[PDB]
């Protein structure tokens, strides 16, 4: 019984350990989702892996998940793990306003989920999760907010993070434009598809290849908006006029 | 080997080594010779020490008023069973307000160490108890082993180096059931002088002795009490 | 319905003194109007220098008793001594707590020797609160016996009168007086007086018989 | 049952009777009702013997234990807060204790009043039993914060004097302690038939 | 059997306790304090039996002390008052429930100050004034025959003071001495203790 | 009783293609008023309304319990409930607590999302749902409140008539309950709008 | 006695859940499967071979109602197929106690695929060797749903799952368009399980259900013979 | 329930699993501090954010009361669930004796939280180690230390994570009497000894004193541009 | 490759607690010597670092007022043995209302320290010396890591035991008085420790009959120093 057994726990001789880096390591694949905020409102650019001519394209969304009646969050990984992490803060942001009668601080709620995905890298014998998420959202103590989780536990604040598989490649260019506090809503997403049009390797950007959903503050609202497959290839095409402008003039 | 590392694993010969290698850790105690006349029952131990400014680890052990123990092996997982030992004794006396007979204490015992040498992961008790008593019937000497497997006897001896005691005991056992307590002890006293090396043998304070008896409570004698037995008794013939 | 509790009378007493201890019970149980039998002492041994005295109801009686004796085994296989008077009284204390809302219904007096070979007593209230005294006498006739050891050995309210120490030859025959005017008044004093004298040697016994009504 | 106690400036003065009965019958004359739980705490008996003689040891317990972890002494509003939370576990099943807390501290003096029900107050005096009120009126004349070592000793030991004369279930001797710097000290320890000649020329 | 008082004005909350720790018939102590502090802008109030105010009030306390050392921001005082009333309502039909009378006073940087008003059976009730107590019979007529929403905190003093006069007219109980405390933008004050010289 | 330990009123009543709600506004205790701004009517969702009356711990405890499993309905599918869907999860609510029940009687009322139909039930404090075509009830002037209905409703009435019915249904059946009062509110709900009325009562 | 308590399924160094890629390889080597919504029902077809003619082909069923209104298929291993349909039958049941209502078919695909990734990570299990098709009109519009042994799950248009899975595919797309009826619907799906069957396609080496507004159901082997009929 | 012997002894008498855990703890962020006599100075080095981010989220000196402050080292997952566990213990210590909890007191919790649970079944070790720094009732500022396997120990100076027995053997060459006489004096020890460690230009540092009547006060990137300015300085004119 | 924690050797004894023995020997030494005047007993401190504080740690720490302790081995699970060993002599005060005797602190502990496994993780690496004044006059005990115990007249544990056990078996006879048997054990210390000894290095504490366990302070100790 101690002969099958894998020791999924404990550390390697060099210091590291070695089951949340393999983790890591499949979080590099399979999947891209970024965000970026500057002002009133913060967006997520999701791309679509599964484009095949025959799936039905309901449920909203395909990696949006809204957790609160405030926020949401992005999802890259496993996608089977993914679900059993989504319906876990969901409810305790529920618990939370159970509790309180108020809505939860976005930042909090980050803490709470993080503290159960820590402890299967600590004790239990267990195969983590390979589920690393972003989280955008609002609330009154700090107004737009933008998060990313990983699964070894530790989170942090950002305001422009790709989880992608040229991730490395995104956030090189996301800080060589952009600007502190300034990118309004309409360069943002300007911004978004100039990203993703260099980190995917299908050209073109397919206006059904991509989600983007925005969040923002209507007064007692807070709307979360997946906008919809028919705005999105004007704002494409809109990318590609002004391309073919600035490449002929330099 | 890859038949040697758990007590559920058999061997294909038909013998768990996990058993036989507890029977190793009572060779490594000092010897004890326990035997019986037809009226006592008399137990006599060999202590041992580290340095000769440490005391001598004792083994002789008071269970009840009618029965006591002599061990042989690790000394903690003694004390494991001894208090279950008295345990059970006092709570057959707390419900039927009789002393509990020893042949039926020992079965207690062999159930009890039976049960870690099937499941997993659980060590046998590497423990080395003689047992000396009274029913009803009179005296009793018992053995137990890590094997769970209790034998009645009337002389036996354990310990390292303890077949020098066996001969000695086989070729005087004709003897035993007739003398009283004075030369039963210096009988068993001559199978101790027997285990040892040639120039050491009984300086009063590595020799216990132990005594139940038809009209005597179960007694343990140390250390100054020893010197009116352990005065008699031939030299060494070399 | 089905009462837990029955009182079963019985009178026990003790007295200290400088270098001895005495204990007294009747030997009658008896509950209702009616006569169980007339031999049931309530002088137990527990050392050599200890006796206990239990009154009340005698199913909490004997099985008090039978748990004591169990914990003296218990203290010497894991101290290599005997408890003391003064342990085991201390003991006792908390045994009666550890029932606290489902009580035993036991008048308890412990007499003995302590350290220094004199007498002592300790006597028990049916929750396990304690004191030691000189003289204490506990069951039926208890309010009976108590003002009368208080005029001869406490020698309270009396004037211009010697302190002379108890002898034993004095508290013999003070204990045996005692008893037989409880036997006139109270109905649950017994017949036959059992006496256990504690000293430096051992535990003596002796019986003196009573009226039989 | 009469017990009192107040602080002035040179310590606190403990004070209580030495009668127990059962019903009308008076079981003992001699009952130590102020307990010694340290060389520095003291303790008083109120209500269930029993229940304050167990849980008042029990306190005695852990404050040695959280003396040798913390190598210092416990703080007297801690001791009272440990005995207020081990009684509240057995709220509704009926203990009685209505003990008090004495001792110094490296705030100063201090004197607590802990109940079975959960009452854990403060104070400069207390007086608890079945003839606390007696002992009250009392009191309350002859009390000063800048009283003497002497006369606040006259003071406790009149106070239960008068509270063992109209009330019933009081009496037998006056015990009478003081908590000082370093620690209590027994003070005396006088019978009431002796004071009843003492006060009354 | 003891009272306080909860006057609510524009910026400001003017609560106020008496100072008595009763027994039988004599009481114990003349200078108690019924009241709790769990941030820099609010209080609680606690009124009931013996062992319940005293344990109940302070566990509340650890959590809200808790609440801002795992966050480094305080509770409002609607939230502070709501999670009080989820700690009574599931202890409430239990083996040992808490029977206390209580309402919290807060003041938040957002929506100013706030009163809320609980019972031993937890309904919360957001109140412009409140009382407990039996006095809370005599002293609610005098509040409400002279309130203003727009009243001033100097004036709303001497509206105590009228208020706690004729609780010293027509009232069997003693109750000498009264705590004030007021709830501001700069948090809590002490005001005066007033009393009536028995003398 | 323990119903009437706090009072509380609540009506509910079937116009032609809308549907009123009105409760009381009183909080008291026994004999006492507290305050007049006691909520009795939640919202659960645009065009769906609930009103509990009763003991009024578990009128603030059963809005809790129930918009906690309401949120996660509305979240794991991607819709609006119906209103005869939120009937059964009531229903079940209360059943749970079948021997330490909820001292309160909930009144349901709302249109149907898809086809603007209205609906109204109404259930016991362990939960028997019992659905009608004119009007519902709950509180402690339940028969005061039976006599206006059966003799002023009429089958298909315009959101005027039907504010008219349910104003002088609650302002003459409280009035003669003496533990209920203080002031009515009035939601009148419909598919293109709401509206909430305060209505001018003896504050008696 | 008790159990392992520890997950059997790790991470590779290639960052790949092993167990859960070897399972799908089962799937692979299943009967085949096709499942094909158009318009109004959804049309489930499986391939059922008795390996000799001893064997009784109507005792057992592939095509097994859940609800009123809910099929199901499988191609995967037969014993862990029939472990969570009665899983899939309670599941159903504890939605209708609370809601007084037929369970939506997303709704009943979020909780069957819940168990199966509980179930690849719990201790001391090997994870399921099924994929399912899982069919029914909710509100009109039909639904065809996917899940596989991983916990996932997809909405198709037309699938296939099972042996040459990957050339009935190839032939959904050259052949399915968004506007057929249901009966042509069942035309075009005998016709791709002729792709990958043996040489007779009788009545009984195929099980065909349906679904439609009326609810679920299972075609008798008398017009399952008709549709067989005028085929190829 | 998963019941298992994590760390075991080994054949020359050492646990693997809990010197394996010291070198993660040798990989992380530097953090040095030391204690003067009225007014404590720590501060982590090695900052190395993105410089285009969220910063207020990436913060490593926290409190535990309002006298107690506490920074750490190595992985940062495994070490804010440590501090949400003392800042627990610290709040239900107040609700028994009623005192502020002494710097003693907290550090024995986290060294004891930590022995037994290396002593568990299915438990690997903590990979952190703190540093804790408060001024208790009387007013003495001291400091400790927590090893992996939960040996306390106090300390004057000190300095853990990579690049820590460099700084270390830099400290005691360095502490004297005298460079505890300023309050501003004894920053710039430290801020000496971590430009003597990973790079540490200004931007990488980030100090917080605490004058033992305060709360943490952590000042922005202006004094600490000053403090270089007038250490490096000293050294120009001296050298 | 790998056994279980309960696992017999061939040659009988076991892995584990024959592992835990060799883990002692990198603890600081400590000597313990038994007068009938009374127990001495002392250790070094082994001081690493100049800016470390050295009063911080210790080696002797208290069970009672009559029972000290010595430790050596590793030190953070000592702290769990000593914490037992506290509680267990005031739960016999509590119940018996005296005090337990040294010989029974000692089997109190030693029962703890095998009981590892499986069910309900590892033995203890500690090595533990015992003085105390009980009614039998002064003792001194040593357990081991396992769980046997036995009184010693004067006991040298730590990394230096061996070397120390050799020159105490020459100077020790039953007739010390307790303020030589004090110089007689810095004479030791000093032989075998790395660092010159001062005040600073060693910390001692005596128990006797009359007074209550004593513990040396920096003040009373170098006396003894200067005057070696």
């Amino acid at each position: 019984s101690r002969r099958y057994d894998s020791r999924t726990t404990i550390f390697s001789p060099e210091g590291r350990l070695y089951q949340v880096e393999y983790a890591m390591e499949a979080i590099g694949h399979a999947g891209t989702c970024l965000g970026i905020l500057a002002n009133d409102g913060v967006l997520l650019a999701a791309e679509r892996r599964n484009i095949h001519k025959l799936l039905d394209e309901v449920f909203f969304s395909e990696k949006i998940y809204k957790l609160n009646e405030d926020m949401a969050c992005s999802v890259a990984g496993i996608t089977s793990d993914a679900n059993v992490l989504t319906n876990e803060l969901r409810l305790i942001a529920q618990r939370y306003l159970l509790q309180y009668q108020e809505p939860i601080p976005c930042e909090q709620l980050v803490t709470a989920l993080c503290d159960i995905k820590q402890a299967y890298t600590q004790f239990g014998g267990k195969r983590p999760f390979g589920v690393s998420l972003l989280y955008i959202g609002w609330d009154k103590h700090y107004g737009f907010q933008l998060y990313q989780s990983d699964p070894s536990g530790n989170y942090g604040g950002w305001k422009a993070t790709c989880i992608g598989n040229n991730s490395a490649a995104a956030v090189s260019m996301l800080k060589q434009d952009y600007k502190e506090g300034e990118m309004t809503l309409k360069s943002a997403l300007a911004l978004a598809i100039k990203v993703l049009n260099k980190t995917m390797d299908v050209s073109k950007l397919s206006a059904e290849k991509v989600e983007i959903a925005t969040l923002t503050r209507e007064n007692g609202k807070t709307v979360i908006r997946v906008l919809k497959q028919k705005e999105v290839e004007q704002l494409i095409k809109k990318h590609e006029e002004e391309e073919a402008k600035a490449e002929r003039e330099k | 080997n890859q038949y040697d590392n758990d007590v559920t694993v058999w061997s294909p010969q038909g013998r768990i080594h996990q058993i036989e290698y507890a029977m190793e850790a009572v060779k490594q105690g000092s010897a004890t010779v326990g035997l019986k006349s037809k009226t006592h029952a008399v137990l006599v131990a060999l202590k041992r020490a580290q340095s000769e400014l440490a005391a001598h680890q004792k083994k002789i052990l008071h269970v009840d008023n009618h029965i006591g123990i002599s061990i042989a092996g690790l000394t903690a997982d003694a004390r494991l069973l001894c208090n279950f030992m008295r345990q059970e004794c006092l709570d057959s006396r707390f419900v039927f307000d009789r002393p509990l007979p020893v042949s039926r204490l020992v079965s207690l015992i062999g159930s009890k160490t039976q049960i870690p040498t099937q499941r997993y992961g659980r060590r046998p008790y590497g423990v080395g108890l003689l047992i000396a008593g009274y029913d009803d019937m009179g005296p009793h000497i018992f053995q137990t082993c890590p094997s769970a497997n209790y034998f009645d006897c009337r002389a036996m001896s354990i310990g390292a180096r303890s077949q020098s005691a066996r001969t000695y005991l086989e070729r005087h056992m004709s003897e035993f059931m007739e003398c009283n307590l004075n030369e039963l002890v210096k009988h068993g006293l001559r199978a101790l002088r027997e285990t040892l090396p040639a120039e050491q043998d009984l300086t009063t304070k590595n020799v216990s002795i132990g005594i139940v008896g038809k009209d005597l409570e179960f007694t343990i004698y140390d250390d100054d009490d020893v010197s009116p037995f352990l005065e008699g008794l031939e030299e060494r013939p070399q | 319905r089905f009462s837990p509790y029955v009182f079963n009378g019985g009178t026990i007493l003790a007295i200290a003194g400088e270098d001895f201890a005495i204990v007294a019970s009747d030997t009658r149980l008896s509950e209702g109007f009616s006569i169980h039998t007339r031999d049931s002492p309530k002088c137990y041994k527990l050392t050599d220098k200890t006796v206990i005295g239990c009154s009340g109801f005698h199913g909490d009686c004997l099985t008090l008793t039978k748990i004591i004796e169990a914990r003296l085994k218990m203290y010497k296989h894991s101290n290599n001594k005997a408890m003391t008077t003064g342990a085991i009284a201390a003991m006792l204390s908390t045994i009666l707590y550890s029932r606290r809302f489902f009580p035993y219904y036991v008048y308890n007096i412990i007499g003995g020797l302590d350290e220094e070979g004199k007498g002592a007593v300790y006597s028990f209230d049916p929750v396990g609160s304690y004191q030691r005294d000189s003289f204490k006498a506990g069951g039926s006739a208890s309010a009976m016996l108590q003002p009368l050891l208080d005029n001869q050995v406490g020698f309270k309210n009396m004037q211009n009168v010697e302190h002379v120490p108890l002898s034993l030859d004095r508290a013999m025959r003070l204990v045996k007086d005692v008893f037989i005017s409880a036997a006139e008044r109270d109905v649950y004093t017994g017949d036959a007086l059992r006496i256990c004298i504690v000293t430096k040697e051992g535990i003596r016994e002796e019986t003196v018989s009573l009226r039989k009504d | 049952t009469t017990t009192l106690a107040f602080k002035f400036r040179h310590g606190v003065i403990v004070a209580a009777d030495s009668r127990a009965t059962a019903g009308a019958y008076i079981a003992s004359q001699t009952v130590k009702k102020v307990i010694e739980i340290n060389p520095y705490l003291l303790g008083t008996m109120a209500g269930g013997a029993a229940d304050c003689s167990f849980w008042e040891r029990l306190l005695a317990r852990q404050c040695r234990i959280y003396e040798l972890r913390n190598k210092e002494r416990i703080s007297v509003a801690a001791a009272s807060k440990l005995l207020a939370n081990m009684v509240y576990q057995y709220k509704g099943m009926g203990l009685s204790m209505g003990t008090m807390i004495c001792g110094w501290d490296k705030r100063g003096p201090g004197l607590y009043y802990v109940d079975s029900e959960g009452n854990r107050i403060s104070g400069a005096t207390f007086s608890v039993g079945s003839g606390s009120v007696y002992a009250y009126g009392v009191m309350d004349r002859g009390y000063s914060y800048d009283l003497e070592v002497e006369q606040a000793y006259d003071l406790a030991r009149r106070a239960i004097y008068q509270a063992t004369y109209r009330d019933a279930y009081s009496g037998g001797a006056v015990n009478l302690y003081h908590v000082r710097e370093d620690g209590w000290i027994r003070v005396s320890s006088d019978n009431v038939a002796d004071l009843h000649e003492k006060y009354s020329g | 059997m003891e009272y306080l008082i909860g006057i609510q004005g524009p910026d400001y909350v003017l609560v106020a306790s008496d100072r008595v720790a009763a027994s039988n018939i004599v009481q114990m102590k003349d200078d108690h304090d019924k009241m709790f502090k769990m941030s820099e802008k609010i209080l609680l109030l606690c009124v009931g039996e013996a062992g319940d105010t005293v344990q109940f009030a302070e566990y509340i306390q650890k959590n809200v002390q808790l609440y801002k050392m795992r966050n480094g921001y305080e509770l409002s005082p609607t939230a502070a008052a709501n999670f009080t009333r989820r700690n009574l309502a599931d202890c409430l039909r239990s083996r040992t429930p808490y029977h206390v009378n209580l309402l919290l006073a807060g003041y938040d940087e957002h929506e100013g100050p706030a009163l809320y008003y609980m019972d031993y059976l937890a309904a919360l009730a957001k109140a412009p004034f409140a009382a407990h107590g039996y006095g809370a019979f005599l002293t609610l007529s005098i509040l409400d025959r002279y309130y203003t929403p727009t009243i001033s905190r100097e004036r709303a003093v001497e509206l105590l003071r009228k208020c706690l006069e004729e609780l010293q007219k027509r009232f069997i109980l003693n109750l000498p001495t009264f705590s004030v405390r007021i709830i501001d933008k700069n948090g809590i004050h002490d005001l005066d203790n007033i009393s009536f010289p028995k003398q | 009783s323990i119903m009437s330990y706090n009072g509380g009123a609540v009506m509910a009543m079937k116009g032609k293609n809308c549907v009123a709600i009105a409760a009381d506004r009183r909080f008291g205790i026994q004999a006492q008023m507290v305050t007049t701004d006691f909520q009795k009517i939640f919202p659960m969702g645009d065009r769906l309304y609930i009103g509990l009356a009763g003991l009024a711990t578990d009128v603030q405890t059963v809005a809790q319990r129930l918009k906690f499993r309401l949120n996660l309905y509305e979240l794991k599918e991607g819709r609006q409930i119906k209103p005869y869907t939120l009937m059964s999860m009531v229903a079940n609510l209360l059943y749970e607590k079948r021997f330490g029940p909820y001292y309160t009687e909930p009144v349901i009322a709302g249109l149907d999302p898809k086809t603007f139909k209205p609906f109204i039930c109404s259930l016991d404090l362990i939960g028997c749902p019992m659905v009608t075509d004119d009007f519902v009830v709950s509180g402690t002037c339940a028969e005061q409140m039976y006599g206006m209905c059966e003799s002023l409703w009429e089958p298909n009435m315009d959101p005027d008539h039907l504010f008219e019915t349910i104003s002088q249904a609650m302002l003459n059946a409280v009035d003669r309950d003496a533990v209920s009062g203080m002031g009515v509110i009035v939601h009148i709900i419909e598919k293109d709008k709401i509206t909430t009325r305060t209505l001018k009562a003896r504050m008696d | 006695e008790r159990g392992y308590s520890f997950s059997l399924t790790t991470f590779s160094p290639s960052g790949k859940l092993v167990q859960i890629e070897y399972a799908l390889a089962a799937v692979a080597g299943g009967a085949p499967s096709v499942g094909i919504k158009a318009a109004n029902g959804v049309v489930l077809a499986t391939e059922k071979k008795q390996k000799s003619i001893l064997y009784d082909e109507r005792s057992v069923h592939k095509v097994e109602p859940i609800t009123k209104h809910i099929g199901l298929v499988y191609s995967g291993m037969g014993p862990d197929y029939r472990v969570l349909v009665h899983r899939a039958r309670k599941l159903a049941q504890q939605y209708y106690l609370v809601y007084q209502e037929p369970i939506p078919t997303a709704q009943l695909v979020q909780r069957v695929a819940s168990v199966m990734q509980e179930y690849t990570q719990s201790g001391g299990v090997r994870p399921f060797g099924v994929s399912l098709l899982i069919c029914g009109w909710n509100e009109g519009r039909p639904y065809l749903f996917q899940s596989d042994p991983s916990g996932a799950y997809f909405a198709w248009k037309a699938t296939a799952m099972g042996k040459n899975y990957v050339n009935g595919k190839t032939f959904l797309e050259k052949r399915y368009n968004e506007d057929l009826e249901l009966e042509d619907a069942i035309h075009t799906a005998i016709l791709t399980l002729k792709e990958s069957f043996e040489g007779q396609m009788t009545e009984d080496n195929i099980e065909v259900g349906i679904c439609n507004e009326a609810g679920f159901r299972r075609l008798t082997p008398t017009e399952v013979k008709d549709y067989l009929a005028a085929i190829a | 329930s998963y019941d298992r012997a994590i760390t075991v002894f080994s054949p020359d008498g050492h646990l693997f699993q809990v010197e394996y855990a010291q070198e993660a703890v040798k990989k992380g962020s530097t953090a040095v501090g030391v204690r003067g006599r009225d007014i404590v100075v720590l501060g982590v080095e090695k900052k190395s954010v993105a410089k285009l981010q969220d910063e207020r989220t990436v913060r490593k000196i926290c409190a535990l009361d309002d006298n107690v402050c506490m920074a750490f080292a190595g992985l940062t997952a495994d070490a804010r669930i440590v501090i949400n566990r003392a800042r627990v213990e610290c709040q239900s210590h107040r609700l028994t004796v009623e005192d502020p909890v002494t710097v003693e007191y907290i550090t024995r919790y986290i060294a004891s939280l930590k022995q037994r649970y290396t002593q568990s079944n299915g438990r690997r070790p903590f990979g952190i180690s703190a540093l804790i720094v408060g001024f208790d009732f009387d007013g003495t500022p001291r400091l400790y230390q927590t090893d992996p396997s939960g040996t306390y120990h106090a300390w004057k100076a000190n300095a853990i994570g990579r690049g820590a027995k460099s700084v270390r053997e830099f400290l005691e060459k360095n502490y004297t009497d005298e460079a505890i006489e300023t309050d501003d004096l004894t920053i710039k020890l430290v801020i000496k000894a971590l430009l003597e460690v990973v790079q540490s230009g200004g931007k990488n540092i980030e100090l917080a004193v605490m004058r033992r009547d305060q709360s943490l006060k952590i000042l922005n990137p202006e004094e600490i541009e000053k403090y270089v300015a007038e250490i490096e300085k000293e050294k120009e004119e001296n050298e | 490759y790998d056994r279980g924690v309960n696992t017999f050797s061939p040659e009988g004894r076991l892995f584990q607690v024959e592992y835990a023995i060799e883990a002692i020997k990198l603890g600081s030494t400590a000597i313990g010597i038994q007068t009938s005047e009374g127990v001495c007993l002392a250790v070094e401190k082994r001081i690493t670092s100049p800016l470390m504080e050295p009063s911080s740690i210790e080696k002797i720490v208290e069970i009672d007022a009559h029972i000290g302790c010595a430790m050596s081995g590793l030190i953070a699970d000592a702290k769990t043995l000593i914490d037992k060993a506290r509680v267990e002599t005031q739960n016999h005060w509590f119940t018996y209302n005296e005090t337990m005797t040294v010989e029974s602190v000692t089997q109190a502990v030693s029962n703890l320290a095998l009981q590892f496994g499986e069910e309900d993780s590892r033995p203890f690496g500690v090595a533990l010396l015992f003085g105390g004044v009980d009614e039998k006059g002064p003792q001194l005990f040593h357990m081991d890591p396992s769980g046997t115990f036995v009184q010693c007249d004067a006991r040298a544990i730590g990394s230096a035991s061996e070397g120390a056990q050799s020159s105490l078996q020459e100077v020790y006879h039953k007739s010390m008085t307790l303020k030589e048997a004090i110089k007689s054990s810095l004479i030791i210390l000093k032989q075998v420790m790395e660092e010159k000894l001062n005040a600073t290095n060693i910390e001692l504490a005596t128990v006797q009959p009359g007074q209550n366990f004593h513990m040396f302070t920096k003040e009373e100790l170098e006396e003894v120093i200067k005057d070696i």
